[PDB]
RNA sequence: GACCCUCUUAAGGUAGCGUAGUACCUUGUCGCUUAAUUGGCGACUUGCAUGAAUGGAUCAAUGAGAGCCCUACUGU
RNA sequence: GUGUAGACAGCAGGUCGCAGUGACCAGGGGGCUCUAACUGUCUAAUACCAACAUAGGAGAUUGCAAACCCGUAAGGGCUAG
RNA sequence: GUAAUUCGAGUACGCCGAAAGGGAAACAGGUUAAUAUUCCUGUACCAUUUAGCGUUUAGUCUGACGUCUCAGGGCAAGCCGAGCGGCGUCGUCGCGCCGUCUAAGCAGCGAACCCCGUGGAGAGCCGUAAUGGCGAGAAGCGGGCGAAUCUGUAAUGGCACAAGUCGGCUUCACCCCGGGACCCGUGAAAAGGACAGCUAAAUGUCCGUACCGAGAACUGACACAGGUGCCCCUAGCUGAAA
């Protein structure tokens, strides 16, 4: 058994690749809202994700629940976000998705209705309301692809707080370095030509080459999915 | 008003700080994002140019505390303009 | 109207500041109070309700200063005096 | 030794770099460096068997990295 | 002379020695190349390197009941994403 | 769940996990051959239970926080001059050294910050070491809140029952307080405490405590030139300096 791969160990849990939960501040996601419900709320605090690196907003609603939220940009001390099916269509505000006109730019999108919001959650993010129809609602992703969404999933208005945050260049190992120490991720990371054969498919060889193609396919098992997995094609773009 | 700018000393900027290190290209770039961050920017809630990075993507106004999460190197980004202006001339319309 | 406001410094009796001007409400020394688009309503509705006339500016309290000769800014700027002036008539 | 054809059983090395940490022949030829240098550097390069993220060329700063030279220093 | 002060900086004159940072402590310097950008890591006990890492550049998969991965299962890591 | 288990992830409920995190409260002197904030003397303090005397403000604050940099105040140590008391030196001189002490507790004052009341400041004024502040209310003037430490008391204890009295300078590496800068890094939690307690009596169990802590008490077979630990501390001169 050349040995398992970082993928393996990865799966396995071990404490290297697991993410320092303790040093976050809460698990985002919208307040639980009963079906033709509403509830409103204070943003009291903004403060710094460190599971994000992005603002989160600190809001108190009238049910007498405090709540960490996902700050779309420009959300405020002393806003009152209000989340139902009849809230009004504003920034920070969180609405079902057929009420939101096309070409507004909605984030924390849920997957299905009371899902919590599972999309667009990183910083910046956006994604456009593009048609609505009876039973679907398709949204344009951050990555581009078209979702049809059912109507009812609820979404931020607005964008995401925190645009342009990998604008700065992270100029040396040791600021991603700190970056790195709140993620589960391991850095850094040595490259599998660098590796004996027993550690990587890519490894061993009396110079540096996969001694293979790099692209794998979709059905090679665990420690051999390496490389350009399944890729449609390969290089820049001529 | 501002330092000595030297006959040769407006190029490094606020990226003097790394010496002859990572290359002329990324310190450009730290550098042109720090004049643009360390900007006045004005408070949509009093006007003036008193609003500071208090975090990443937080900012905050020295003079009426109007505290908000915007972009994280800058207080507004343009999206959340054209979201603005979209909603603005939806209103304005109406 | 360019000259409307600026001739009710140039001719005429006024207190800037919100300090003063919640003063002068309280006096009645004040013929009114000139608000800027930033001011609250926490203690200005009890002087809107009284006799005092409240006038609304087209612009922030940052603008209203330069307007009226101050390089500061000014929220409320409760007049004294109109002089050459017939502001009052404008505000109400 | 450019240019028509070939042999083309996909194509036939572009920019660069080049006797290289890659050059077998080999202590290659020339120039500087020495009294004299299988050396170092520069140029040329018929590249046994260089070449573009199997990254090419190049490079300020850095280096207990590898060579050569000048000066100073000395029981080497 | 500066300074509230502690002190610090400077001047004039005289003078001894072979020698005044007198001991102690305490860079030798420069030129031309190869190579790796750099700080960093490494064969504990023969290899501190041009090897590893790195920021930067590029490609690939996946819209989340995802991609990738662990488990015989119950169920997990990534993911308070 | 597993063929099954002393095996297995998750969930629920519990429970443990720090002699360097949080934390109710004690000091000086003496005493032994060897223990001493533990015994003794003196002077304190804390917690619970009980009894009496009175009661919520209630949910907040505190505990409770990173890195770098800097101002102000204090202070252990350090240094200088005078007096006093010893010792040394004394070929000449009159210098050199040592000492000239003093705990907690209790009471008193309170710098910065912050807040409140007046005030009305721009062809600009007020500040800082620096950044700054200001009609969205500067300076100035009053008030409140609020430190380290200092002063007194404890003042009779120890000292050759020898002196024991004074001043000044500086102050790290310690304490208090405030500012600024940085972060694609944001720097714990909970117990406990405070906000209504005063007086009296009783109670405060259990475990550790010697000594070494290393060129001989640990570890490396050793009274081992290694390692654990240089982990935390350190006087005068020279000198930037440990
Ligand atoms: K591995
Ligand atoms: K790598
Ligand atoms: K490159
Ligand atoms: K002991
Ligand atoms: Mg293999
Ligand atoms: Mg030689
Ligand atoms: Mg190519
Ligand atoms: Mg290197
Ligand atoms: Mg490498
Ligand atoms: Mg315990
Ligand atoms: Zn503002």
């Amino acid at each position: 058994m050349g040995k398992r791969l970082i993928s393996q160990n990865r799966g396995r849990g071990t404490p290297t690749y697991r993410a320092p939960s303790h040093k976050y501040k809460a698990d985002l996601r919208h307040p639980r809202v009963d079906e033709n419900s509403s509830l409103r709320g204070e943003v009291v605090g903004i403060e710094h994700d460190p599971a994000r690196s992005a603002p989160i907003a600190k809001v108190a609603f009238e049910n007498g629940e405090e709540l960490f939220l996902l700050a779309s940009e420009g959300i405020a001390v002393g806003n009152i976000i209000e989340c139902g099916d009849d809230a009004e269509v504003k920034p920070g505000n969180i609405v079902p998705i057929g009420n939101v006109p096309e070409g507004f730019f909605i984030c924390n999108v849920e997957s299905k209705p009371n899902d919590g919001g599972k999309f667009v959650r990183s910083s910046g993010v956006y994604a456009t309301v593009v048609t609505h129809e009876a039973t679907r609602t398709a949204v344009s992703m951050p990555s581009g692809n078209i979702k049809w969404l059912n109507p009812k999933c609820r979404a931020v208005v607005g964008i995401v707080a925190g645009s342009g945050r990998v604008d700065r260049p992270w100029l040396k190992a040791g600021k991603k370095y700190h970056k790195m120490k709140t993620r589960a991720a391991k850095y850094p990371r040595v490259s599998a030509v660098a590796m004996n054969p027993r550690d990587h498919p890519f490894g061993g060889g009396a110079w540096k080459h996969p001694g293979k193609p790099t692209t794998v396919s979709r059905n090679a098992p665990p420690g051999r999915k390496v490389g350009l997995i399944a890729a449609r094609r390969t290089g820049m773009k001529r | 008003m501002a330092k000595k700018f030297t006959k040769k000393g407006r190029i490094s900027r606020s990226a003097g700080r790394f010496g002859p290190r990572y290359g002329r290209k990324d310190r450009k770039l730290v550098a042109d994002l720090e004049e643009r961050m360390r900007a006045p920017h004005v408070c949509t809630k009093c006007a003036r140019p008193t609003v500071e990075r208090i975090g990443t993507g937080i900012w905050k106004c020295s003079k009426c505390g109007h505290t908000f999460a915007g972009g994280t190197y800058i207080p507004y980004t343009s999206v959340g303009q054209t979201l603005l202006r979209t909603m603005k001339n939806i209103a304005e319309a109406k | 109207v360019d000259k409307s406001l600026i001739k009710a410094v140039k001719t005429g009796k006024v207190i800037v500041g919100a300090n003063r001007t919640i003063d002068a409400a309280a006096n009645g020394s004040a013929k009114m109070v000139v608000l800027a688009s930033n001011c609250p309503e926490d203690i200005k509705k009890k002087i809107q309700a009284t006799d005092i006339p409240v006038l609304e500016y087209e612009g922030t309290s940052v603008e209203l200063g330069p307007v009226c000769g101050k390089p500061f800014t000014i929220a409320a700027m409760a007049i004294l005096d109109v002089g050459e002036s017939d502001i009052l008539a404008a505000t109400a």
